């Protein structure tokens, strides 16, 4: 919110404005935002749909219910 | 049911490579060498408590259908008993069984039963 | 940096839009890819435009069919590396290997790619940047992809286990610095066996780190263990129990110039500190430290402490004179002066406090003789940071015999002022008991609770505190600067206002009022204000916040005294001579062994 | 926007994306109410992050995988406003419904508002 | 000692790895094994350098068919125990048991080998040397492991249970010494079973310890209510509900000066002290409190409230004489004097206060002659151990006793400082209240958490206290020493001084101040300094640290003061003339049961 609001507030020449111009790349007036990830690859969460397509607190949880 | 196919919907989307909104064998090849969605929701349809679906749905606070620690501990707050943060990490190594960081309502119920 | 990536790839990107060749090869549009194989005129040397080519192409895309047909018009491309700065020695080869087509690394193979090219890229690197570290060889994708098959396959066909990489890494190693599964505890004992023979496992990296040493460092206990149960020797069982034993041969490297304990207690990543919990050199440094280390510490404080006191009555008995001038002055009493040192050195009482001053002198020297020489081996600043070593113990210690050598100089050259780093160097070797308070269970965790809880947040209550007396000590000034201090009396002038609101704050001393005398309107007021907005509100702030955060940490803070009681314990024993520290271990050579120590141990099992 | 006003449904999303289906054609999206409110932005300040990444589903464009990671891009076009007065992020951050503020832990918004901090505003705020 | 055993076990292993006849004992070597015994010059009465049987090799690493062909060819080994300095009389018979080979068994049985060999040596002993210790006998080695058919077998060939070891360990006793394993009740049953006769229960060991007695002080609840079972007897049940009655004189200890219940609260374990909440015992002891122990308590404890107030004004009015001479100093004042002996009694108000005295000594006196002989009867050691017992209560009380037995002697000398013993006994003695805090139920285990924290956590306080205290003592005084004293003050000299700063560290004293004249220019940072490591820093973080470890001391006081107060209810009640207390039970001996007392209980429960 402080951000956005100096931002807001503060004139445009110390800033150019963040994003990917597409255009120089010919897609054209919109920019965009690269980003990966690296994800873990859990097979137990795999291998039962793919086979388809072929205690402090637990006590008193189990209490309140 | 709703928390059924959300568990369908991020599965759709694991499957779903390119997120075009289909399945191709390709996208199934991909999968093999490391062992559309009402299509997938029609295929799984065939393949498939009150309280507990109560007990669900006022915890799960944006009804993701997952829980998670910050919900837990916030329960854990509205609950009133001091605890620290590191052993509700061990509650979801307690409960996450697929390793997710989340559970659904099949890891709640095989812990309530 | 970042951006950069982002940027070359996203033209990598616009270079792959580009040509309708490799448009047509990420698409796999085999039709149209029949035309352009039919056209002598489709150049076919062509490759990407920023460092690629297109058989790397139908790699990242799988489109083995169009591979198969790219391959026999262009064979040599299979076998060619290109030249993209991030990517320098890749080749299709990795990319295979990392999507475990098989069938594609056959056909690779049927052409003949050469499995010991190797590829070393800028983005191929340890780095923060990095997200994934794979190591440089094909061997080392395929041993963190975990494809049994392919690397026997790379088995079957060249790829030699000995490899040597930048930074001087093995297989070994980038299977240790690896996110844990079970599954390379099996890819491990799988290259172990298919390993013929010196030894490999004898090798080190560039740094000179051995993979056991390394596995040390990184605390994979669970590979730590398993690789212990190589060398774990049973004797006998019976009834409920068993008894083996443990060559401790390489977790002592006594002979070595860095040991593993201490390479393993001076670690700036944290899960280490668990891997002395494994039961071998907890056995070790638990029998170390009982049998000798303790009344070390004990008499070696004991000394310190006779040390101090005979300093402390060094302090005390400075040789002194009357005050010679007349004051003339009111508001001025200072009817002491000091004495010269031809006139000092005068009596047989100055003869013992000079013989202590020179016990003083001579014990202080030896800190110096002891530590400095310590300091270049390790990075000071790694050297200050490490709480375990008590690195702010050392902060102290220096600057104390820096002192204590600066005042006899200044006393020499019949300098005055020497009572203040006097005593400056008194409360600084006073407060440096507290490494020595180390050495009790009982007294061991609450200073490293307090020594965390000083850093923790007494600045954030510190400044907030500056802030807002530097608002009350001007106000009270404004409005006390008119009147007579001979009643009022703390507000002159502004540096003995400030001091006296610090004072007050505190409640140390009591609020100003005389009730004899009249008194100005405003300062009810802001008085009023300045305590209630002062005294009892945030002050009892900073004792909840307090009671929460030694809440939290009660839980770590014993694990960390565990650890420190053991880096102390390798550090005495590095220090102290050996004939005072006698082999700990069973010679076997008595028992025809030959040159190893053991240790035998057992219990019932649960 | 009245789907988007409603106890949140997965359930409710697939009659959502059913009636994207059946618009047959202007942009029917682009339609603000009396308020002047997007149902973008109305999803935006109302914050149900389930319907919001059901909304970002078709905002993405994927790049590549490779073995165990994968590179995208997104369209920041809707997401900065900026041609306009009324900006997306403020008229997110102020609000009187409290959940509101769960929606800058979103994958598209959260680094980038953390990058255009880090690059620019600590400094100017500092020397401020 | 724990080190010599590896060097032991490591050249009897090299001994074992020395002999090739036992190379191919210990690795059944059954070809090898032909060859050797093929050989009859070799001499197979082999026996290692601690001494050992070859077959003991053999049972030890479970080459049974080896051991046969030994048996074939040399039965005699069989029957020979282990020369050992550990293992004294050890046989393959212990062995064979503790790792249960049956078939072993009955071959060594086949050679007949006597069961009832004793195997006592060094490291069969309860010791924390010893891992787990069992005791000597086969028969106790078949019953811990819990075999059935081995020892039925034992039975079946003599082995008679009515045994003993050293320490006097029988059957019963290394039974209840066990960890809990549900397969010890039902041998213990099996082995009851099996006594045919006085009771085989009722011998005690060494020490003088019947077996229900090492179960009561060792406190495994479930054997004590297994036991316990055999004692129950119902009566009648109607509907929902059902009426019993429970013999009580085995818990009674009645005749013993070896009490029961006193010899269940004189223990170390903390594990015994749960057996209180046993069904009987709780009854009973609620039962004795009611009924007797709260108004005797509370009678005495007004008693010694009226007693220490004529303490109180017999050490109001001292004799008192003005000072004779003249002191002729400023920082001198002496105005009043001791009074002599014989110009003090001399008034009818001298009368008062010397029979008010001679009350208070009379008083210590039977104080002394009621403390003393309990100490010889109990470790003394132990006496003050326990704060159950309040042993740290009773030093202090057996101190006030001891100074105000002696400041009558200072005044039968004469001798000055009279006030030097009489203030420190009378500061010490009036906190001889705190045990009577434990009668009140709201008041109980608050000075217990008390007596908890005084030892926990304030000596870790005090032990950093001294050095920055001593530092910043010996800092102020080398600040003050250049200044005139009479305008400063709190800095004179170097104890003044080093007791100044302990008066203004934990804020008695205002921080020292002048207006009029000015101040050392070097004071100013080193006091700024002292208050901000001092005051809000770690007086805070001891605050915090008290609350930390307040909630996770604070369950456990509770049972503890509950413990307190049936020991308190024994002392009260043992030391007491017999009349006052009657005989507690159901005398059926009117009722043709016959000198045996009883306990009528009935619990409504569901079904
Ligand atoms: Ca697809
Ligand atoms: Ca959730
Ligand atoms: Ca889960």
């Amino acid at each position: 919110a402080t951000t956005v609001m100096l931002e807001r507030k503060m004139p445009r020449f110390l800033w150019p404005r963040s994003g990917i111009c597409g255009y120089e790349y010919g897609l054209g007036d919109r920019w965009f935002l690269r980003v990966e990830n690296h994800h873990d690859q859990n097979p137990l969460r795999v291998l039962r749909y793919v086979e388809a397509f072929k205690h402090r607190g637990w006590e008193i949880l189990r209490r309140n219910t | 049911t709703e928390e059924q196919i959300a568990e369908f919907k991020e599965a759709f989307s694991l499957f779903d490579k390119d997120g075009d909104g289909t399945i191709t064998t390709k996208e199934l090849g991909t999968v093999m060498r490391s062992l559309d969605f009402p299509e997938f929701l029609t295929m799984m349809a065939r393949k498939m408590e009150e309280e507990i679906r109560e007990a669900f749905r006022v915890f799960d606070k944006d009804g993701n259908g997952y829980i998670s620690a910050a919900e837990l501990r916030h329960v854990m707050t509205n609950l009133g008993e001091k605890l620290t943060d590191e052993e509700v990490d061990e509650m979801i190594r307690e409960a996450d069984i697929d390793g997710d960081g989340q559970v659904n309502y099949e890891e709640f119920v095989q812990m309530m039963t | 940096w970042e951006q950069y990536r982002d940027r070359v790839n996203m033209l990598q990107q616009e270079r792959i839009r580009d040509s309708p060749l490799l448009q047509a090869a990420k698409e796999n549009d085999l039709r149209l890819l029949k035309i352009l194989l039919l056209n002598q005129s489709c150049d076919f040397q062509q490759r990407g435009a920023v460092g690629e080519t297109a058989l790397h192409v139908a790699a990242l895309y799988d489109n083995l069919e169009a591979a198969t047909l790219l391959m026999e018009a262009a064979p040599e491309l299979a076998k060619e590396p290109a030249l993209c700065e991030p990517f320098v020695g890749q080749t299709a080869l990795h990319i295979a290997v990392m999507n475990q087509n098989l069938n594609l690394v056959r056909a690779l193979l049927a052409r003949g790619a050469s499995v010991s090219a190797r590829a070393t890229g800028a983005a191929f690197r340890r780095s923060p940047h990095n997200l994934i570290y794979y190591g440089e060889h094909p061997l080392s994708f395929a041993a963190c992809v975990g494809s049994e098959e392919i690397v026997r396959l790379l088995i079957e066909h060249g790829a030699d286990i000995r490899a040597q990489d930048s930074l001087g890494n093995t297989v070994l190693h980038i299977l240790i610095l690896q996110p844990n599964k079970t599954f390379a505890c099996q890819m491990y004992n799988l290259l172990l066996s298919y390993d013929e023979h010196q030894s490999l496992e004898l090798v080190p990296n560039h740094q000179g780190l051995t993979p056991f040493k390394l596995a040390g460092v990184e605390g994979n206990t669970v590979m730590f263990q398993h690789l212990m149960q190589k060398r774990k020797h049973v004797q006998w069982t019976c009834g409920p129990l068993t008894s083996t034993l443990y060559d401790l041969t390489e977790i002592d490297s006594w002979g070595e110039e860095l040991s593993f304990l201490e390479l393993v207690v001076s670690s700036k990543k944290r899960e280490a500190r668990q891997i002395l919990e494994q039961t071998p050199v907890k056995e070790l440094v638990s029998f170390k430290w009982k049998k000798y280390g303790r009344p070390y510490f004990c008499v070696l404080a004991s000394l310190y402490i006779l040390y101090m006191i005979c300093f402390t009555t060094c302090c005390i008995y400075r040789p002194l004179k009357l005050r010679d001038d007349n004051r003339t002055d009111p508001r001025d009493i200072t009817i002491l002066q000091q004495k010269l040192l031809q006139e000092a050195y005068v009596t047989h009482q100055d003869n013992i406090r000079l013989v202590g001053e020179l016990v003083t002198v001579t014990g202080a020297v030896i800190i110096l003789l002891l530590e400095i020489p310590d300091i270049f081996r390790v990075g000071a600043s790694r050297y200050f940071g490490q709480t375990i070593l008590g690195g702010p113990f050392h902060v102290i210690i220096i600057t104390y015999a820096s002192l204590v050598l600066l005042t006899m100089v200044m006393r020499l050259t019949n300098m005055n002022g020497e009572v203040v780093p006097l005593s400056f160097a008194l409360v600084l070797g006073w407060c440096s008991v507290m490494y020595f308070a180390r050495g009790f269970q009982m007294l061991g965790p609450f200073t490293i609770m307090i020594q965390k809880m000083i850093f923790g947040d007494l600045m954030r209550f510190c400044w907030l505190m500056a802030v807002v007396i530097l608002g009350f000590a001007s106000a009270f000034h404004i409005t006390f600067q008119t009147e007579d201090p001979n009643n009022l009396g703390e507000f002159s002038d502004y540096p003995t206002a400030l001091f006296s609101t610090f004072e007050l704050f505190l409640t140390i001393i009591d609020g100003p009022a005389n009730y004899s005398v009249d008194l100005p309107f405003m300062y009810c007021i802001t008085y009023a204000a300045f305590a209630i907005i002062a005294t009892l509100l945030m002050l009892n702030l900073f004792i909840a916040m307090m009671g929460d955060t030694h809440w939290r940490v009660a839980q770590e803070r014993d694990e960390l005294w565990r650890a420190q009681v053991v880096a102390t314990t390798v550090m005495l024993e590095r220090k102290m001579p050996r004939f005072l520290w006698p082999r700990s271990g069973i010679c076997g050579y008595e028992y025809g062994l030959g040159d190893r120590w053991f240790l035998r141990v057992e219990n019932h099992h649960d």
